[PDB]
């Protein structure tokens, strides 16, 4: 044991459950203060946030590793040792499986926490060195994820597109066997379209700046951005990012994870055909009410050449459709379908190469496993101009919170029970009425978006938007130009809608919001590409086989989605969740500025002041009657040195003695509770004082003996009479 | 009406002589601190600058021997257990075992209180023996009596 407290040596406040007075500006000026002094990590209850020092701190020694293992957290320093610790705990003791929930910003240093997390996991569980075969073949599959997953933002120039999962698989003695990656929510719109200032995933550009032209002639391919649609003219080139220099780090990354040749190859003709897919245009064919038809065929030619399928089979498909016969499809419903087939092809690519990747370590044997895994979703963005992407990221991260914010409020409420205290109710924010204002199916957003996608008749953007204002204007948090906020601000003009999360108002542009939802694959797609010759295509289409169930699909983008992220809180919920909340203290990588700007917003989006209310919930501090009197003891003189025992009357006693209101604590049975910070830290200086008088003490007694033993010894030797 | 007692009176002078060394008759303000402390005192410095603020109006460093006296007669009922001076280490103790680190020490005896002076703390540590120290036997040690 040790008898340790984080009260001690306290820079700042570490759990900001501490805070008073709690506001934003006392938030902010906490993780300001404590940044300045290296301590980067603080903590909300069992939550660690971790703001980026953007250098090496000298805190992730192995004398920590050791000083934090198998210790609670108030025992020491706030640390992300003491969450990976809890966690390797749990895992070993309770059998549990483990996600540990990241959220922030990019660059926040999320891929930074995931990596002390498991490198403090190998530390201590003994076989270290089998659990690093892991580590290593997920460091070296970054470079392919993030050209495939990552892209270009107006804000972020490597924003991760995509849920990120990752765990280490050990069986029920400790001894892993091997590792999992998951892939979550891509953004398969970005394909097809983006805005300005923007840019697509990584990998398009990494290929046609760094293929040799041979290589660039294999995939009927040409060195110029400006001839590609899904791709841009402008914002192509990113301030310091070298995509030649790139594909060459993922055209090795390949090769060490495990990709032949020509596995490899064929993967970047993939890359090639949806590419040069968005070349193909559409015109009517002789037109009131007629028909779609190509334009040119020269493409679609190379992608026939390439893919080694059919045009015939193309060219009827991106035109007819057969079903129940085989209507002809519009013009319209033809360019949703050559970026169905685009985006729905990157997809189903880049979930296959995820799982091309676990292949190296999955777990061999068929014993029970526990698991040591790490969510990185995406964070919450507040973009100048917001989109359907965005709606995403921000519903995703709705449903962490409400999903959270219960869950902790739930476990607190269930310790004030056990220890015989009154609730009170906590008047908080239930996230839910924007959940409900977005994903409910009959007045939801994205039901009410995807009932303008199932209509014959004619639909464009501004028909959804007077959808919404029509059924969402009297939900308080639904506010637009004619719906009806009573606050005096410049009224929004037409086209937009605007929102209230937990992380603040966002406003979102319908601009995009009917296309970045039909998402259409019907049959004649995917059977026209299980027709393929390549072995790759024909494998990420398999309801393209005429003997597989020719049952439906995905009907919508958004539906897509909402199942997506429903199959995604149902696994995190079968899991003990702990979180990092990862926070950039500046846009500019350096190391020692800290803005308190750009921090706030970051406060926000992460929803960080209402887990302070929600865990505070009342009574701030907690400890228990035990550890409380060894610590305070020493205050009266009725306690020092003993006792009064047992604890709990001997620390009513010492209240009682200290004048302290009745009013501002409570008695559970094994813990005693106190409501306000103000208090703790009035026992906490007094200790500081008196401890001032037992190092007197000690300094008193040693001056004494050490002279009293000097005089008597002298005088001894007075022998000479 | 010291109030005190010859015997006393005799073991004291024993002790008040030879810091008197001029024969002007007097110890220095720093001399009292270390015969104080020399027969059974235990005094904190800050004790020892209130009775040193007290008599010595006379711009120099000089106590006469009744003054002394009176100075010793209040002190003896002064008591100090051992029992708070061992907990006032184990407060000082990462774990409960007795042993204290010997680095922990020299903090805590120069950061707080009455700091202690780096020869203090380095010889208090020779005498307490072997990278910790015992404090319940150095208590023991200094307490035996």
């Amino acid at each position: 044991e040790v008898k340790s407290s984080l009260l001690d040596n306290m820079i700042g406040v570490g759990d900001t459950v501490l805070l008073e007075p709690l506001n934003e500006e006392t938030f902010i000026d906490n993780l300001k203060k404590r940044f300045d002094h290296n301590e980067i990590y603080t903590y909300i209850g069992s939550v660690v946030i971790s703001v980026n020092p953007y250098r090496s701190l000298p805190i992730y020694s192995p004398e920590k590793v050791e000083d934090y293992r198998n210790r609670n957290f108030y025992e020491l320093s706030p640390h992300i040792f003491a969450l990976s610790d809890e966690a390797y705990r749990s895992l070993r003791d309770q059998d549990k499986d483990q996600c540990i929930l990241i959220t922030g910003e990019s660059g926040a240093g999320k891929t930074e926490a995931s990596k002390l997390v498991m490198s403090y996991v190998a530390a201590v569980c003994g076989k270290g060195a089998e659990v690093n075969q892991v580590k290593e073949q997920l460091l070296q599959s970054t470079p392919v994820l993030e050209a495939f997953g990552n892209a270009k933002t107006v804000r972020n120039d490597n924003s991760s597109r995509f849920g990120k999962y990752m765990d280490i698989e050990f069986d029920f003695k400790g001894d892993p066997l091997g590792g999992v990656i998951s892939n979550y929510l891509l953004e398969k719109s970005r394909v097809v379209k983006q805005p300005r200032g923007e840019r697509n995933f990584h990998v398009f550009y990494q290929l046609l700046s760094g293929a040799s032209e041979e290589l660039l002639h294999k995939l009927k391919l040409e060195r110029d951005f400006s001839r590609y649609n899904y791709l841009s003219l402008d914002s192509a080139k990113v301030n310091g990012v070298d995509d030649a220099a790139n594909f060459r780090t993922v055209r090795n990354a390949m090769q060490i994870v495990g990709f032949s040749d020509p596995e490899a190859e064929s993967v970047l003709e993939v890359v090639a055909a949806v590419l040069k897919l968005g070349n193909i245009e559409f015109k009517p064919e002789s037109r009131g009410l007629d028909e779609s038809k190509i334009k040119d065929k020269n493409e679609l030619k190379e992608i026939c050449e390439l893919t080694s399928i059919d045009q015939v089979v193309l060219e009827r498909a991106f035109s007819f459709r057969t079903v129940e016969v085989s209507t002809t499809l519009n013009v319209a419903q033809a360019y949703y379908a050559r970026d169905a087939l685009a985006k729905n092809l990157y997809s189903r690519l880049f979930s296959w190469l995820v799982n091309r990747i676990n292949e190296s370590i999955k777990a061999q044997t068929k014993v029970r496993k526990k698991v040591m895994g790490v969510l990185d979703i995406y964070g919450f963005e507040i973009f100048e101009d917001n989109s359907f992407e965005q709606f995403i990221i921000n519903y995703c991260n709705e449903k962490l919170q409400q999903i959270f914010i219960e869950l902790t409020l739930k476990e607190e409420q269930e310790e004030y029970i056990r220890e015989d205290i009154e609730w009170t109710h906590i008047d908080y924010f239930n996230n839910a009425i924007i959940c409900d204002l977005i994903e409910n199916n009959t007045n939801g957003i994205l039901a009410m978006l995807d009932e303008e996608c199932l209509r014959p008749g004619t639909v464009t953007d501004e028909t959804f938007l007077e959808k919404l204002n029509q059924v969402c204007a009297t939900h308080q948090h639904f506010e637009s130009r004619m719906s009806k906020r009573f606050l005096n601000d410049t009224t929004l003009p037409h086209s937009c809608f605007r929102i209230q999360h937990y992380a603040g108002k966002v406003l979102y542009q319908v601009e995009g919001f009917v296309d970045k939802n039909n998402d259409l694959l019907y049959r004649d797609l995917s059977q026209a590409m299980w027709k393929a010759g390549h072995a790759l295509i024909k494998s990420l289409f398999p309801e393209g086989n005429p003997a597989k169930v020719n049952l439906k699909r995905p009907p919508t983008a958004g539906s897509q989605f909402k199942a997506s992220v429903a199959t995604l809180m149902k696994n995190l919920q079968t899991k003990n969740p702990n979180y990092i909340r990862c926070i950039k203290p500046n846009d500019k990588k350096a190391a020692h500025i800290f803005s308190e700007s750009l921090v706030c917003h970051q406060i926000r989006y992460l929803g960080l002041l209402e887990n302070v209310r929600v865990r505070r919930a009342g009574y701030a501090f907690r400890q228990a009657y035990e550890p409380c009197l060894e610590r305070y003891k020493m205050l009266c003189k009725q306690t020092w040195p003993h006792w009064k025992g047992p604890a709990r009357s001997g620390v009513e006693v010492l209240f009682n003695e200290l004048e302290i209101p009745v009013e501002e604590y409570s008695f559970g049975r094994s813990k005693i509770f106190i409501r306000n910070p103000r208090t703790l830290f009035q026992l906490e200086d007094l200790r500081k004082q008196r401890l001032e008088d037992l190092a007197t003490l000690i300094q008193k007694i040693y001056r004494g003996w050490k002279c009293r033993t000097h005089f008597l010894l002298m005088k001894g030797l007075n022998d000479i009479f | 009406a010291d109030q005190l007692t010859e015997e006393q009176i005799a073991e004291f002078k024993e002790a008040f002589s030879l810091f008197d060394k001029d024969g002007d008759g007097t110890i220095t303000t720093k001399e009292l601190g270390t015969v104080m402390r020399s027969l059974g005192q235990n005094p904190t410095e800050a004790e020892l600058q209130d009775m040193i603020n007290e008599v010595d109006a006379d711009g120099n460093g000089t106590i006469d021997f009744p003054e002394f006296l009176t100075m010793m007669a209040r002190k003896m009922k002064d008591t100090d257990s051992e029992e708070e001076i061992r907990e006032a280490f184990r407060v000082f103790d990462k774990d409960g075992n007795g042993y204290i680190s010997a680095a922990e020490l020299r903090h805590v005896m120069t950061n707080l209180g009455e700091k202690l002076t780096d020869e203090e703390v380095d010889e208090m540590i020779r005498e307490a023996d072997d990278g910790q120290v015992n404090y319940e036997e150095f208590v023991q040690m200094m307490t035996a009596k």
